[PDB]
């Protein structure tokens, strides 16, 4: 980060263009009170909710420990401009729900062995609740590829060949029955958010997040891996 | 990555300066004509 | 397939993109210049909305030092202001339209100065230019 | 962010210089080659057996 | 006869091969062992369909 | 031999309206001249089908089906009539699965139809008509959607229906004129 919302809005597009400052989340100023602060309990309209990751770890299927990864797709992995609702109770319990905005970004990373691991970084339909110390919830992870995506050989779920057109002699291809079927089914993930600062003067919040989800499976043709994503986040309450 | 950029800049400017100052060194006079 | 009721989309302006691409229609109809001249109510409403937006939003953005937002606002909805002013002033007698043209030219010079100051990122100069622009816009609106 | 990069592509810098070290490298190498050429340009001219007057050069 | 049925096969058609597809047709299609039968396709109303 | 001289120095074009009139069994319409006859029967009761030379997506079809009712309104409301005849836009029966990765589509749906306009009107003779205008979109989104124009009526105990299809890509490039002309010329 190292820039606030006012500082970011004080620039020009020609000055931000190319500096990778558009892939980062703003931070709060010195006026921010620690933790929940002095926010009046109630339901607010969430806006400008963004999450900037700071580390990716991959646990390959068959391993019990996460591993570091190297990003391959440059600065395209920040979710931003999400909108929703935030409710604060008198005790201190907070509930966050995400409705719209850019809540998904495909990401590809490489691991120690040399295997690229695509995954679909998303917090779509986020539903978390708990104290300001930590909010535990879940989200839905849509398929990496759509239903109309066609593989190299022209096989897709809702459009494409249902078999291998190259091998004409093999009438049924019972050996290839596994790879001829495509399923773009969705899954779910888990999240653990926290709140570190709050400014009731302008209705701004910030904290950290840790999420766990699954990699892609090439439309049901692979065993997905588990990826842990951690970083910071920011949002505005109004 | 900055070290690689510096090294490449040095190499490129070396070769281009060689080209320029070689073609400035009375090149038209190097012919077999009388 | 599965039916959906979207009959109210046409009332929301669904045919604007299809009419703008109709090569049979004249260029004035495609660009919307013919409709505004035929119906001056749209021009008057656009002028009033542009004035109100200029006042409130320019004050807010210059106060908070939002230069990009200020310039975009100056050319997002106000983008038809010159054409609307010309169309309104063309329906006036010779002397009245001449005075309106002079006032409009002065106002446009004021807006140009304000945009220059916003680009140069000055606060007090931009505020003074904005006050002058508001005064000139009020004068040209009263002239029409 | 996850990693770090120069982040200079598509910016519009003069000769692509984001650090003064590139300027120093360019200037030093150019000056060295120019000085080497400048020392010898007097000897090189004398190989034509002619003086560098107003009529010097390849002319037609 | 199964011979007459086998003669009606585009796999046995000679203009379906390749220049660098070496070997016998048994190396590309497999050794035939039996005739499945004449497949007849019918509509839901009973009308015949032909491929 | 024929003996007919060539039309040299002729300043008149035989046909320039862009349409060719057609006289059928109980109906008449103006078919675009650039279209060709087709041998496809996708819906029950197809008695006429024409498709464009440059694109097979643009086509029209006329259905004459047998019904008991002698009037169109006895088949239900225009919304109910359109709901009953929803097979005219096709079905996603071959796609049997669940998905959540579509752009602007409901879950497990790879196609949708937007009813842009409905209308009920009577001709000069005095026969009621049901006019529809739909835009069907696909998950992949070929041609940027398809425009379906439907006009249905009942005469002598039979339902007469016409559906005119035109891809959006061709629709906004100037081919909407032919489709609208064929749709508006349907007389029974
Ligand atoms: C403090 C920096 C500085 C230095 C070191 C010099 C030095 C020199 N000047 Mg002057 N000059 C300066 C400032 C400086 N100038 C400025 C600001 C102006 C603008 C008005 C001029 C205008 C000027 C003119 C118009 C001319 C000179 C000339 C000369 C050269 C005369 C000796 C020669 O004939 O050898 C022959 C020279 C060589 C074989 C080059 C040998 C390589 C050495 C290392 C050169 C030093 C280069 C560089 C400036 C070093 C910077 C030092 C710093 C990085 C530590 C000599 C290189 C004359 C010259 O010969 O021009 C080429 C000449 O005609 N100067
Ligand atoms: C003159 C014509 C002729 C014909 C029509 C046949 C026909 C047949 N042969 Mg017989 N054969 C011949 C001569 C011929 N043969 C000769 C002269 C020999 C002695 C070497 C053999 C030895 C022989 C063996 C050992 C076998 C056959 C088999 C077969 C059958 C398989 C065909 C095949 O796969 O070829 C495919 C041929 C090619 C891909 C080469 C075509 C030439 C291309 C266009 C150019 C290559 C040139 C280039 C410079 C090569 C560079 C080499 C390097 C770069 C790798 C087929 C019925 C096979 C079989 O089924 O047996 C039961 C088998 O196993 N043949
Ligand atoms: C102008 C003096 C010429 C003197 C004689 C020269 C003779 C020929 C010498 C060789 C030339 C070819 C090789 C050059 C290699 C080095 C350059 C290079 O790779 O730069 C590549 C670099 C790329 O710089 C990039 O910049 C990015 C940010 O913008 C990032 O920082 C990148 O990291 C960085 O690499 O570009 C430059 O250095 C810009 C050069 C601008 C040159 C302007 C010349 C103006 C005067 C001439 C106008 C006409 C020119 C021709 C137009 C028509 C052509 C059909
Ligand atoms: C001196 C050089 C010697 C070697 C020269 C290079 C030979 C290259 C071709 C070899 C055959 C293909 C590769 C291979 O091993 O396949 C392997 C195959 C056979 O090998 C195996 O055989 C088994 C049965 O024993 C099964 O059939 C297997 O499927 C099959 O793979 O080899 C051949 O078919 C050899 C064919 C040789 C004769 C060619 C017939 C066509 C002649 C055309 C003449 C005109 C050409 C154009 C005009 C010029
Ligand atoms: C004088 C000319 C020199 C010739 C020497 C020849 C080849 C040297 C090649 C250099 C290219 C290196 C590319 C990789 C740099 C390191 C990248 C990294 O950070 O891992
Ligand atoms: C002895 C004094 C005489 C002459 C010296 C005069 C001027 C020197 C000025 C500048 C030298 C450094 C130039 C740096 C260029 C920009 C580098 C960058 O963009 O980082």
């Amino acid at each position: 980060g190292n820039f606030t919302f006012d500082e970011l809005q004080a620039k020009s597009y020609l000055e931000v263009k190319g500096s990778t400052l558009a892939n980062q989340c703003p931070i709060l100023g010195a006026d921010a009170q620690q933790g929940l602060g002095d926010v009046k309990p109630g339901t607010f309209q969430l806006d400008k909710f963004c999450m900037e990751p700071s580390s990716f770890k991959v646990k390959m299927p068959g391993s019990k420990e996460f591993e570091p990864s190297t990003l391959l797709t440059r600065n395209t992995y920040s979710l931003d401009q999400m909108t929703g609702s935030v409710t604060v109770k008198g005790d201190g319990s907070v509930a966050l729900k995400q409705q719209d905005g850019i809540d998904f970004a495909p990401v590809t990373v490489k691991i120690r062995g040399g295997e690229m691991v695509p995954f679909m970084f998303t917090v779509k339909n986020l539903n978390i609740e708990g104290k300001a110390d930590g909010l535990t919830g879940d989200f839905t992870v849509p398929s990496y590829r759509g239903a109309t995506f066609m593989d190299p050989q022209g096989r897709g779920a809702a459009s494409g060949w249902e078999y291998v057109k190259g091998l004409a002699a093999a009438g049924a291809q019972e050996e290839l029955a596994a790879e001829n079927v495509k399923s773009a089914a969705a899954t779910v993930g888990e999240a653990a958010f926290a709140i570190a600062s709050t400014d009731a003067a302008t209705g701004e919040i910030a904290g950290v997040f840790v999420t766990r989800q699954l990699a892609d499976d090439d439309l049901g043709s692979k065993d997905p891996a588990t990826i842990e994503i951690e970083g910071i986040w920011y949002g505005q309450l109004s | 990555m900055l070290t690689l950029k510096i090294f490449v800049y040095t190499v490129v400017t070396f070769f281009v300066s060689l080209f320029i100052f070689g073609f400035l060194s009375n090149d038209p006079g190097r012919n077999p004509g009388q | 397939l599965d039916l959906f009721d979207d009959r109210k989309a046409r009332q929301a302006g669904f045919d604007i993109i299809y009419e703008a691409r109709d090569l049979d229609l004249p260029q004035g109809v495609r660009d919307g210049l013919a409709q505004a001249r035929e119906n001056l109510d749209v021009a008057k409403a656009r002028i009033k909305e542009a004035e109100k937006r200029i006042d409130a939003d320019l004050d807010a953005y210059i106060a908070k030092a939002y230069w990009t937002e200020g310039r975009n606002e100056l050319r997002r909805q106000v983008g038809t202001l010159r054409f609307d002013l010309n169309a309104v002033a063309d329906t006036l007698p010779k002397a009245a339209k001449k005075e309106a043209q002079a006032a409009k030219n002065e106002f446009l010079a004021a807006v140009e100065a304000l945009d220059l100051q916003l680009r140069k990122k000055n606060g007090d100069k931009a505020a003074a230019a904005l006050a002058d622009t508001k005064a000139k816009l009020d004068a040209v609106i009263a002239k029409l | 962010l996850v990693d770090d990069r120069l982040a200079g592509e598509g910016t519009g810098k003069i000769l692509g210089i984001n650090d003064p070290s590139l300027f120093w490298a360019i200037t030093i190498v150019f000056t060295i080659v120019w000085g080497v050429f400048y020392v010898s340009t007097r000897e090189i001219d004398a190989a034509s057996d002619r003086e560098n007057d107003d009529d010097f050069g390849l002319t037609l | 006869p199964e011979k007459l049925a086998f003669y009606d096969y585009i796999g046995n058609n000679p203009a379906k091969g390749g220049l660098f597809r070496a070997g016998a047709m048994n190396s590309g299609d497999g050794i035939a062992v039996g005739w499945l039968g004449h497949a007849v396709f019918k509509d839901k109303q009973g009308n015949e369909l032909f491929v | 031999a024929y003996g007919d001289a060539a039309r040299v120095f002729a300043g008149n074009i035989t046909n320039k309206s862009g349409f060719i009139p057609y006289a059928g069994e109980g109906f008449a319409l103006l078919i675009p001249s650039k279209w060709n006859p087709s041998k496809e029967q996708d819906f029950p009761g197809v008695v006429l089908r024409y498709e464009d030379n440059g694109d097979a997506v643009n086509n029209l079809v006329v259905l004459v089906q047998k019904v008991g009712k002698n009037n169109i309104d006895e088949l239900g409301s225009p919304d109910k009539f359109l709901q009953d005849n929803a097979y005219l836009f096709g079905e996603s029966a071959a796609f049997t699965g669940e998905t959540l990765s579509e752009g602007g589509f409901l879950p497990n749906k790879v196609a949708a139809a937007s009813v842009l306009d409905v209308q009920e009107a009577t001709d000069k003779k005095g026969k009621k008509y049901y006019k529809y205008e739909v835009l069907t979109r696909s998950a992949d989104g070929d041609e940027g959607g398809r425009h379906q124009l439907i006009a249905a009526t009942v005469s002598n105990g039979n339902l007469y229906l016409i559906k005119v299809q035109c891809g959006d890509k061709r629709w906004f490039k100037g081919a909407k004129r032919e489709a609208i002309g064929a749709w508006d010329s349907f007389t029974v």
